[PDB]
């Protein structure tokens, strides 16, 4: 994220990291067994078997106390995710129970996050600016409003790439804003989860809002993948 | 302009601002 600050250890449980290959991601733990990430994330159908889950962490890819691992048992992206126009933009992560038939062990650092009922802060550990080189080390948040879709589509905005399931977020003016590496990351409003990190164009840049998946438009979706 | 997907392998999102 751009234009944010270190945030709090404990401030956001709910995130995980998704580690396969030589790739990454993020997304919400919105139960104990199960983490919402983007679609866009899980394009290349990686093995489940090569998926690693990491709840409870500040620094990427660092081990530590309160962390715990998990692997991924299966996961469903979205029937009419498209490659093109990102629409339909998420994706449901069952993680792989232990022997009690738990998955996470919840505690004050690892958490799911409630759907939305139906201003925020966008978290992630990604480019503090367009074209960084590496990726933040300590997670980021930054506060950021959300936009009408009537806004956000205007054509000085984004225009007709706005499509049903999006939704838009940051300053028309610019500056606060998730980057690269910052995918299947949770935009938190009110403390629920109401958007999923997709994409934008180009990070916080005047009237370029961050677009995200809409998720309650897919509240449906969500709870019938969900059972089990 | 152009648009892109917010990931470290990240994709151009094709239709946008062109
Ligand atoms: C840091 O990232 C690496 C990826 O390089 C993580 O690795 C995985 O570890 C599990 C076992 O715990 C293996 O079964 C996976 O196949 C590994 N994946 C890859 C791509 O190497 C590691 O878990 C991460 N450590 C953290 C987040 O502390």
């Amino acid at each position: 994220v751009v234009g944010g600050l270190v945030a709090l250890r404990g401030a956001h449980p709910y995130i995980a990291a998704l580690y396969w290959g030589h790739s990454f991601c993020a997304g919400s733990l919105i139960a104990p067994c199960w983490v919402l990430t983007a679609a866009h994330c899980l394009q290349d159908r990686p093995a489940p078997e090569d998926l690693t889950v990491v709840l409870g962490q500040e620094r990427r890819n660092h081990s530590c106390e309160p962390c715990q691992t998990l692997a991924v048992r299966s996961y469903r992206l979205h029937e009419a995710f498209s490659p093109v126009s990102y629409q339909h933009d998420l994706a449901l992560l069952r993680l792989q129970e232990d022997a009690d038939g738990s998955c996470a062990l919840l505690s004050p650092y690892v958490q799911p996050v409630c759907l939305p009922s139906g201003l925020c802060q966008v978290a992630g550990w990604g480019h503090q600016f367009e074209g960084a080189e590496e990726y933040a080390s300590f997670l980021q948040e930054a506060q950021v409003p959300f936009l009408s879709l009537e806004r956000c589509s205007a054509p000085d905005v984004h225009g007709s790439s706005i499509l049903p399931g999006m939704l838009c977020a940051g300053f028309l003016e610019g500056g606060t804003d998730a980057c690269q590496g910052d995918s299947g990351g949770p935009l938190v409003c009110e403390l629920t989860l109401q958007g999923i990190i997709s994409w934008g164009s180009g990070c916080g840049d005047r009237n370029k809002p961050g677009v995200y998946t809409d998720v309650a438009y897919y509240l449906a979706w969500i709870r019938e993948h969900t059972v089990s | 302009x152009f648009a892109y997907d917010r990931r470290x392998l990240s994709n151009n999102x094709r239709n946008y601002x062109g």
